[PDB]
């Protein structure tokens, strides 16, 4: 269960909404699947979890949706300092196979 | 009304098993079935209700026939005939159209000639247990249980091939007689993977809803 | 109030009797009754916060416990009836509640779904497995699915109370007692491969305390043979 | 506050070992699942692991990757978590992270709050 | 010989038929019975048993034992929902899983009533209030703790007992079950306050069945 | 059992007689002679041995 994150490389200037997608092979349930920040010459944070729930320390900009085999996650109004890369993670048999990465560089 | 939820008027009902082809003149066709509960999954999910089960059985055959592409010059054919042969648990097994163990004097067969009512045949309960078990935690390989096995079936022609090949189709229809269960069991919730075991994959409890209230 | 058995002595102050029988004595089996008659007391099991339950096969569980195991390898056949008696003892500052559900001819279903579990996984002899809360993984071979929702068995959990069972509510409720007759096919079977019974007791309710009170509850199970006997001479 | 730093990578001959270790402060360690994920130079996630809290008894969970290879495990006087790893490749060359899960409701998502700063092993 | 004359219908294979057969094994000398524990006559006792309800769906407890838990916690409003399920069959509702909605799946037709237990799987020393409301069919449901206590109702108090018993019926807006919070919970220091509710179900022992059918819970 | 009133607990009471070993487990204390004694049931249990010169 492989999953694909379209687009790859995102560019958008500051203010603006934008919007990435992570599309599953086969059926994963909603709850198991979440969003992660990892930015560079960092670790990863969790961001979203179980597709709809923000996490602790995070900032309102963002909400996540979709169901069946689309997710996607959603900015509001993009600032300057959440510049990474986000990963999508799923469950629906071992292993926890996670996304291929979306890069945000502002304009 | 109580007299549909019986234990007789939930299990004693017609169902077709198996579903096997067999040519006279090609060497390798006879069909072969070893009696087992678990052929298809909506019968084999009533009898996992209970953890023993006693019962008769009652088998009928419907036998068909096809006449196959042969080459030319009038091919013309006499009504055919079949036999039917049950091996009792523990008795000699055919692995050829040409055997010896077609022609053993303990595994009583029927003949029947093309053209007339279907070949019914009835089975007692045949186990030395005082019932049959569906379900067996240990080992005899882990949950085989070899008391409850029933025998098998195997069918072919008698004509020999006269001019052109001639295959046919035999659907078995299976009917529990007499049934006494006992010990009953939580029906299953996820899906069947393999005949033989109990084996699975793990799955909800049931369909969601968004909001409790 | 103080029932004994041999050389043992356990005290009770609500039973629930199998499928409504007692049980009851029957080549020629021949009859012992006094030398292993007592009451076999395993070694306690934790409850804590995110556990999940426990189980035990039952003609495996007194394999190592003393003459009752001496008995077993002495004797190819065998036919015995059971009474189990399973006290928590928390106080009144903690809440939860269990359920004690006695299964019998429980097949358990192994991870790999090709193959079937092995003996070292199935039961520890006179020692818990523990059911889990995650899933198994297909990679592992030989071992046994406990998704504990399932059961094991590719069941749904609500409905093991069709077996005969008893609940533990800790706000009413101390102990559960079972006598459990002998079900089986035959009249005697091979006891060296045969587990006829399962012991589950799976917690519905978590248990929840504040701090201070000790975070964990512990768990005694008592199981006393009835009416054994073996074939031999 | 939550602290999982971590040590002991470095420089191996291929068809070497190494182990590597997971120090775990700010939290009570046998109540937790305690994962392992390994992440090459600019390329994609990769789970290898995880191992049960005390409630569930500390079985393990291998990915299909590296089963019968690496080995998580746990030392019982402290809280340190280990991962000894065997028979390293040429793709084995990453950096390996030390995470952390919970239970959200009462359920077990799947999801790694906590992640540990990160070591780097190399091999030549 | 004896003149016979052959009907319509004769010489066919009726699937459904009940007729005298040839035995292919006879002198076998079949195994005599043997008394085994706990024989079934009939699937009304399976009914009859009670099962554990999961009433706590909500997408992410299905594949959990946090499916059968009612969470009840001491808010700060007076008045509120607790539960609600309606009782509308088939339509993937809440009993339709369960040891009595098993055996209601092999049958088309079928009318009687259920008793639904529910047990307070909390601490000792907590207490509290709480209403039971059955709407019946045609009834809207309550929208306030008021107009569901004008309605049928039972107020079960958690101190005195800790199991009420509530009987509706059930036939083949359809009715509902909602429960509400009276008053609050009140608890005393360094008790826990989140507590909860399991939820049993049952035949109330007097109702048929007709027309067999297979099951839809299968491929 | 001069304990608090609101503390549970089991205790075993082991025996062993005149030639069999002190038991090193608590198991095979159980498999001989012994009395659980319930602390939350009752406070007090006896047991009676036999004592010769």
């Amino acid at each position: 269960n492989v999953l694909t994150q379209s687009p790859p490389i995102m560019s958008a200037s500051p203010g603006e909404k934008v919007t990435m997608t992570c599309r599953a092979s086969s059926s994963v349930s909603s709850s198991y699947l979440h969003w992660y920040q990892q930015k560079s010459g960092a670790s990863p944070k969790l961001w979203i979890y179980s597709t709809s729930n923000l996490a602790s320390g995070v900032p309102a900009r963002f909400s996540g949706s979709g169901s069946g085999t689309s997710y996607s996650l959603t900015i509001s109004s993009v600032e300057a300092e959440d510049a990474a890369t986000y990963y999508c993670q799923q469950f629906s048999g071992y292993p926890l196979t996670f996304g291929a990465g979306t890069k945000l560089e502002l304009k | 009304s109580r007299s549909e939820s019986s234990i007789e008027n939930f299990l004693c009902r017609s169902a077709c098993v198996y579903y096997a082809t067999y040519t006279n003149n090609s060497k390798k066709g006879f069909a072969e079935w070893v009696i087992n509960t678990r052929q298809v999954a909506q019968l084999r999910r009533k009898l996992e209700l209970f953890t023993y089960l006693r019962f008769d059985l009652e088998l009928t055959f419907v036998i068909t026939s096809a006449q196959q592409p042969s080459t030319a010059s009038s091919v013309d054919a006499p009504v055919q005939t079949h036999q039917i042969m049950y091996v009792p648990p523990g008795g000699p097994v055919p692995t050829k159209v040409k055997d010896y163990a077609w022609q053993t004097s303990t595994n009583p067969s029927v003949f029947w000639t093309e053209g007339n009512a279907p070949p019914r045949m009835s089975i007692p309960f045949i186990s030395i247990g005082n019932a049959y078990s569906c379900f067996y935690d240990g080992w005899t390989v882990y949950g085989i249980n070899t008391l409850n096995n029933m025998g098998t079936l195997y069918m072919r022609h008698v004509n020999e091939a006269g001019q052109g090949p001639i295959k046919s189709t035999v659907r078995i229809y299976f009917k529990p007689k007499h049934v006494k269960a006992w010990v009953p069991r939580p029906p299953r919730l996820c899906q069947y993977e393999k005949q033989k075991n109990v084996n699975f994959s793990p799955i909800g409890v049931t369909t969601s809803r968004t909001d409790i209230i | 109030r103080s029932i004994t058995l041999g050389n043992s002595t356990i005290t009770t102050q609500n039973v629930v009797v199998g499928y409504g029988v007692w049980p009851e004595y029957l080549d020629q089996p021949t009859q012992p009754d006094v030398a292993t008659c007592r009451f076999y007391t395993l070694e306690s099991v934790q409850w804590m916060k995110n556990s999940a339950g426990w189980w035990w096969k039952l003609p495996d569980a007194l394999s190592q416990m003393g003459l009752f195991g001496q008995n077993m390898q002495y004797h190819y056949l065998g036919r015995t009836g059971y009474t189990i008696h399973v006290q928590c003892n928390a106080s009144k500052f903690h809440q939860g509640c269990l359920l004690v559900v006695c299964v019998p001819e429980a097949e358990m279903g192994c991870s790999n779904l090709n193959n079937t579990p092995e003996f070292s996984e199935l039961s520890g002899g006179d020692s818990a497995r523990m059911f889990t809360d995650t899933q198994v993984g297909e990679s592992n071979a030989k071992k046994v699915q406990t998704a504990v929702w399932n059961a094991g068995m590719g069941v749904g959990v609500g409905n093991l109370t069709i077996f005969p069972h008893q609940w533990i509510n800790l706000r009413t409720n101390n102990s559960a007692t079972l006598v459990m007759p002998y079900i089986n096919s035959v009249p005697m079977d091979n006891m060296f491969r045969h587990n006829n019974l399962t012991l589950m007791i799976i917690p519905f309710v978590p248990l929840n305390y504040s701090e201070g009170s000790s975070p964990y509850v512990p768990i005694t199970v008592t199981i006393a043979p009835m009416c054994a006997e073996y074939n031999g001479l | 506050e939550v602290k999982l730093v971590e040590s002991g990578g470095g420089l191996v001959q291929p068809g070497g070992s190494l182990s590597l270790s997971c120090a775990a402060s700010g939290f009570t360690f046998t109540d937790y699942y305690m994962n392992w994920v390994r992440q090459p130079s600019g390329k994609a996630l990769e789970w290898l692991g995880f191992l049960r809290n005390k409630a569930n008894g500390y079985t393990t969970e291998y990915s299909a990757s590296v089963k019968g290879r690496f080995t998580i495990s746990r030392d019982n006087s402290q809280s340190i978590l280990y991962l000894q790893m065997n028979a390293l490749r040429a793709e084995d060359s990453a950096t390996y992270y030390c995470a952390r899960s919970r239970y959200y409701g009462g359920t077990y998502r799947y999801a790694l709050d906590y992640w540990g700063q990160g070591t780097s092993v190399t091999v030549s | 010989g004896l003149p016979v004359m052959t009907t319509p219908g004769s010489t066919q294979f009726l699937t459904s038929d009940d007729f005298q057969s040839p035995s292919a094994m006879p002198q076998f000398d079949v195994t005599p019975e043997m008394q085994i524990p706990g024989r079934v006559n009939n699937l009304m006792e399976i009914a009859e048993v009670d099962s554990v309800v999961p009433v706590n769906n909500t997408e992410d407890n299905v594949s959990s034992l946090k499916a059968y838990q009612i969470p009840v916690q001491s808010n700060s409003d007076n008045g509120k929902q607790v539960f609600g399920f309606p009782l509308q069959p088939g339509a993937n509702n809440v009993l339709n899983r369960t040891l009595l909605g098993e055996i209601l799946n092999y049958y088309t037709h079928w009318s009687g009533s259920i008793k639904l237990t529910f047990m307070f799987c909390g601490s000792a020393m907590a207490t509290g209030k709480f209403l039971l409301a059955y709407s019946p069919p045609g009834a809207g449901v309550p929208k306030n703790r008021k107009d569901a206590m004008l309605g049928t109702h039972v107020i079960w108090d958690v101190g005195l007992q800790s199991s009420c018993v509530l009987c509706v019926p059930w036939i083949s807006a359809a009715g509902y079950v909602t429960c509400w919070y009276q008053t609050n919970i009140v608890v005393p220091a360094d008790v826990q306050s989140s507590c909860d509710i399991l939820c049993f179900v049952s035949a109330c022992n007097d109702f048929s069945v007709r027309m067999l059918k297979d099951t839809p819970f299968i491929r």
